[PDB]
């Protein structure tokens, strides 16, 4: 099917950070139990973007971009806020495993996506600078961090992904 | 999420 992408939220007046090349883009997840896809996205047109902004919301079926592309982002809380090309959040809001695997596999193509976009690798957590990222590898490998956030392992492994599996989906694509 |  074709990617379709909600850009009706899409806060335009967010900070540049830092500057080209963008080297990453980061994986997340909402760290909210109760929110859909349209709640994070109003929550992140009007906040302070010092508590962190990014670029896509994945949720219920949808696609959001809620800020800019190839402008770094605030989301990760150290010295790769500066590297991050686009930063995409799944929610975490889903009732049951189907639901929860409608949007982990829109959240994998969006990540690899992204990452051609940006013309980098579709890799997950490796140690060269560009590739896809999560936030735990960022809290882990960043210079200068500030952040104890993890996500989105906790959340995947709520639903029965492991971090192995995530990687391959990452990595290889998806597959039946 | 989460400048730090």
């Amino acid at each position: 099917a074709s990617m379709e992408i909600n850009v009706s939220k899409l806060r335009t007046d967010l900070p540049q950070v830092g500057v080209q090349p963008y080297r990453q883009v980061h994986a997340h997840s909402t760290g909210n139990p109760h929110s859909t896809v349209q709640n994070e996205a109003d929550y992140h047109w009007r906040k302070d973007p010092e508590l962190g902004f990014f670029s896509h919301i994945v949720g219920n079926g949808a696609i959001m971009q809620v800020g800019p592309v190839d402008n770094g982002a605030w989301d990760v809380g150290g010295g790769w806020n500066a590297e991050t090309y686009a930063a995409v959040e799944l929610i975490e809001s889903h009732s049951t495993k189907e639901e929860f695997m409608t949007d982990y596999r829109l959240y994998i193509e969006l990540l690899r996506n992204l990452a051609d976009e940006a013309g980098l690798p579709k890799t997950l957590d490796t140690g060269s600078l560009a590739g896809i990222k999560t936030a735990e590898y960022a809290t882990n490998n960043q210079p200068n961090n500030h952040s104890d956030h993890v996500d989105p392992y906790p959340y995947l492994a709520k639903w029965g992904i492991s971090r192995e599996q995530f990687k391959h989906d990452i990595e290889n694509g998806l597959t039946i | 999420a989460x400048k730090x």
